[PDB]
């Protein structure tokens, strides 16, 4: 009952295997580690689906109604320089 | 495969320097910092910069100065765009009102988030022509620290072509 999620971070995909009872934040941590995206910590990133909706990171993966071949975009909440 | 961390040489088109300079100079005329991004294709230990992106951005006055902020909607747009185009984000570039360095804010909120990415800081609102020996450059390590790349190492790394 594992679910395959392609997570895209700065344009780079990583496939993360997920179980239905895992919150989405579990996949966030894994995708950032897999893609070496470290300059801001995991809580500073958020998920959007292909339709562009912001996803609740605390919701269980099985509750979204993903199809087996889902792509999600994981992007920063904010970028600042000065 | 070869991580971005292991890039040793970078091809930087002069046109991509010009696009950065024009943006930084333009907003600098209003006393504001600007931000630009270099994207391209990684060829293992070489990186070819293909384009400059000027992200949608806002300019806000802080207690000790000015900052440039990129909103969430634009960071999402950039992610999707890089994915569709098969491009990689190598570098961010921003300007300072005076001397160039990486501030504590710069250290904490970078857009170029991958181990091995570069963050270049252009002094004096980019008033003078861009010069790799005069910028302050930093590279992100595996423990999320932005460490200075000395000028001599930066010029060995990056070659500007025409
Ligand atoms: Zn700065």
């Amino acid at each position: 009952g594992k679910i395959e999620i392609i997570v895209v971070v700065n344009g780079q995909p990583t496939q993360v295997e997920a179980n239905p009872n895992q919150p989405l934040h579990v996949v966030r941590t894994k995708a950032l580690e897999n893609t070496q995206n470290v300059a801001q910590p995991p809580d500073n990133w958020e998920f959007k689906d292909e339709a562009g909706n912001l996803l609740d990171v605390d919701k269980k993966i099985g509750d979204f109604g993903f199809a087996n071949t889902v792509t999600l975009f994981l992007s920063l909440k904010a970028g600042v320089a000065g | 495969m070869t991580p971005l961390e292991d890039v040793r040489t970078v091809a930087l088109p002069r046109d991509c320097v010009s696009t950065v300079q024009a943006h930084l100079r333009s907003v600098g005329q209003q006393g504001h910092a600007g931000m630009a991004l270099w994207v391209g294709v990684q060829q293992d230990q070489h990186f070819v910069i293909a384009e400059t992106v000027i992200p949608a951005q806002r300019h806000i006055r802080t207690s000790d100065g000015v900052c440039v902020m990129v909103p969430a909607e634009e960071l999402h747009r950039l992610n999707v765009w890089l994915y569709k185009r098969g491009l990689t984000l190598l570098a961010q570039i921003h300007s300072h009102p005076g001397r160039a360095y990486h501030s504590t804010t710069d250290d904490a909120y970078a857009v170029a988030t991958t181990i091995g990415c570069l963050s270049l800081v252009v002094p004096n609102f980019a008033r003078e022509p861009f010069d790799l020996a005069r910028v302050a450059a930093y590279r992100l390590d595996a423990r999320a620290n932005w460490n200075e790349v000395p000028s001599a190492a930066l010029t060995r790394m990056i070659t500007i072509t025409s």
